[PDB]
């Protein structure tokens, strides 16, 4: 059902995931690939994706995303809890550009995106700004941009909302 | 939990987008706002840190790195940019019946040592010629050029990108373009005597030059021989020169 989610909100852009993991033992191992190729232009609701995964699983969890250069492409790899072998993006709000060589990773919590996001002075209302990853695959090199970005209509996202809100 | 927990405060949201797909999709679909797009930036810049959608700024407001899209200038240059690195090589090569759209180009190293094997010196580096092509292209059309020796490199050339204005932009495609075509070298922004310039180096493993056919060197010098130089910007260049002889970029 996640990997159906994961193409159902990557619909709008390029992106190719790969294709049934259980809430209250969630894996270890990686969930779900991502992929995108060489000269490509597409955008990667980290955030959004990170919140999903945690609100997948019943217990307290750290999800993280590693992005890697395959070296003829870049991957994204899915984990409910951050590895001892993945890395992190050493980014802030303001400087949030990564270049990514051959063979080389970067990666995202979702505890160190909470800790970016308050000391970004990011607004940490609901859907009112997510961190998403840009990324331009230009081979030897993969381009990262972690920026934050905001709804189109504000008043439509807390409608939105609020229907969300009397459903429970 | 100690404290309502993330998706605690999501928790309504996903359920009712597990519960509706379309309103999801107008939800991530409707995340196209970036909420920074200017960051300043500090000089020596290293332009190899942008991305391909990124412009930079330089002026008495200070210098900054933004994004393309939400830029007025680049809107403002955006409808005339279309990109041929074959055709950048093919330029190269094909530059002797070319030379008067490159003039100043030449000027330079003429301006600094007319002999033939300083020219020779000058064309072993092609993505230097690149660099400056793919600059006049982008619509900084009164560029100029220095040529120094490299200290911290052996046998390396270094060359200077000197802009005319105390206000300077650099378009996201032409940056893109720049840094795609000079995959030899590295950029770096600097400023030097209020002149805004940017330092072109070679680096790492490799010389990008062997896999660039050669051109013929002496029959350039001849087309040149023939050629009339304005004369002001070769004493332009003497005090260019001259100018940037004490200054220093940094190790790499
Ligand atoms: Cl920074
Ligand atoms: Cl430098
Ligand atoms: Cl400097
Ligand atoms: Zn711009």
């Amino acid at each position: 059902t996640l990997v159906q989610r994961l193409k159902l909100i990557l619909s709008g852009g390029n992106l190719r995931c790969s294709d049934a993991c259980d809430p209250e033992r969630p894996p270890t191992r990686c969930v779900f690939q991502v992929h995108g190729q060489d000269g490509s232009n597409d955008t990667f609701p980290l955030e959004y994706v990170l919140r999903l995964m945690r609100s997948w699983a019943h217990v307290p969890c750290d999800p993280y995303v590693r992005v890697q250069n395959t070296g003829v492409s870049v991957l994204f790899q899915g984990f409910f809890f951050r590895p001892a072998d993945a890395p992190l993006a050493a980014i802030t709000a303001e400087h949030n550009n990564v270049i990514l060589a051959s063979t080389h990773s970067t990666g995202m919590s979702l505890s160190a995106l909470d800790d970016i996001k308050r000391a970004g002075g990011v607004d940490t209302r609901p859907l009112r700004a997510m961190m998403s990853v840009s990324c331009f695959v230009r081979m030897p090199r993969v381009q990262l941009s972690f920026r934050f970005m905001g709804p189109d209509d504000a008043s439509q996202t807390q409608r939105l909302l609020d229907r969300a809100e009397l459903r429970q | 939990t100690l404290t309502r927990a993330a998706r605690d405060r999501y928790a309504p949201y996903f359920a009712y987008a597990a519960a509706q797909p379309s309103d999801e999709v107008t939800t991530v679909r409707g995340l196209s706002n970036p909420l920074i797009k200017t960051a300043p930036v500090t000089l020596p810049f290293d332009l190899g840190q942008a991305v391909a959608d990124n412009c930079l700024s330089l002026s008495g407001m200070g210098y900054y790195l933004g994004l393309g899209g939400c830029c007025p200038t680049c809107a403002a240059a955006e409808p005339r940019l279309g990109s041929d690195r074959a055709a950048l090589v093919l330029a190269y090569v094909q530059q002797l019946n070319s030379i008067y759209e490159y003039r100043v180009f030449l000027a330079s190293v003429a301006a600094r040592d007319p002999s033939e094997r300083a020219l020779e010196e000058v064309l072993a580096h092609p993505e230097l010629f690149f660099a400056y092509y793919v600059l006049r292209d982008g619509g900084l059309r009164d560029v100029r050029v220095l040529f120094f020796e490299d200290p911290d490199a052996q046998g390396a050339l270094m060359m200077y990108v000197v802009f005319p204005e105390k206000s300077v932009h650099v378009h996201h495609r032409v940056l893109d373009r720049l840094l795609g075509a000079c995959a030899g070298h590295r950029i770096v922004a600097h400023v030097w005597q209020t002149m805004f310039v940017l330092v072109v180096r070679k680096k790492g493993d490799g010389r990008p030059a062997d896999d660039v056919p050669a051109v013929s060197a002496s029959d350039i010098y001849c087309k040149m021989r023939d050629i009339s130089f304005d004369g002001e910007l070769l004493l332009e260049y003497k005090r260019l020169y001259a100018a940037f002889e004490d200054f220093r970029p940094p190790r790499p």
